[PDB]
């Protein structure tokens, strides 16, 4: 969930969709609670924008590494992501 | 035969030929067809 | 997922802790379970394959032979009919 | 014994000595198997 579209769940169907495990206890978009809450016809119109809006990755790490050591003025951090 | 029990079959059992038989005993009806005897009642010893 | 009727598990997440009082999640495992709605699903359908099945003739519903589903038994003088 | 779809029984029991039999109770014939008395119903008080 995205800060917008939680102010606009979170006076009614925040509390509807957490109860029904969708929006978990961070905030986060459970995978089948909200399949069957659409499947349903119960789920809001507004948690749709955020499989939209809100690409997923798959699950990730990231490395960050120097390659000189910590007095030197030419630190450079050698960056690289790893897709599972 | 599945035929229920509030549904009625008409059939007529003769004997085609000469023999000592009893007049309106040459013809049985058939109504119901569960070890149907064309009598209301069934009694071997009514005397008849 | 409680319920009077049965309550199944549907969800398993593995949690660790800070000393800081922080939170470190890995995404939940989600499980379902099939459903009984006997109101949305109240379908009449004819069967007009048990011809003459008749409540007060000799006819009942067996398992002759051993077969898990039931056949038609009708028990005359002298003879039994089946349909498997 | 097992029977098939409407087969019946054919089976004659009978008194092989001197006793008093009257005419016809020297022998009983048997249908069918299900305790099978000699007539085709059983009086115990018909004076017979």
């Amino acid at each position: 969930l995205s800060q917008k579209t939680f102010n606009r769940l979170a006076e009614q169907d925040w509390q509807k969709l957490y109860n029904a495990r969708i929006i978990t206890e961070d905030g986060r978009i459970c995978t089948l609670a909200y399949r069957r809450w659409v499947q349903s016809q119960k789920a809001i119109p507004q948690l749709i924008s955020l499989l939209n809006n809100g690409p997923r990755l798959p699950p990730h790490s990231l490395t960050l590494t120097t390659d000189r050591y910590d007095h030197d003025p030419e630190q450079q951090i050698r960056q690289q992501v790893v897709f599972s | 035969a599945l035929l229920g029990p509030y549904q009625d079959v008409q059939a007529i059992l003769s004997y085609g030929d000469k023999a000592g038989l009893a007049n309106g005993c040459e013809a049985l009806a058939v109504s119901h067809g569960m070890n149907d005897s064309g009598q209301f009642q069934l009694d071997f010893n009514d005397g008849k | 997922d409680e319920s009077a009727i049965a309550s199944t598990l549907v969800f398993v997440r593995r949690v660790g802790h800070e000393q800081d009082g922080n939170v470190v999640t890995l995404p939940p495992l989600e499980l379902a379970y099939q459903d009984f709605s006997p109101r949305h699903h109240a379908h009449w359908q004819p069967m007009d394959v048990l011809a003459n099945f008749n409540a007060i003739q000799r006819w009942q519903l067996v398992d002759l032979k051993g077969e898990g589903l039931p056949g038609l038994l009708y028990q005359d003088k002298g003879a039994w009919w089946y349909r498997s």
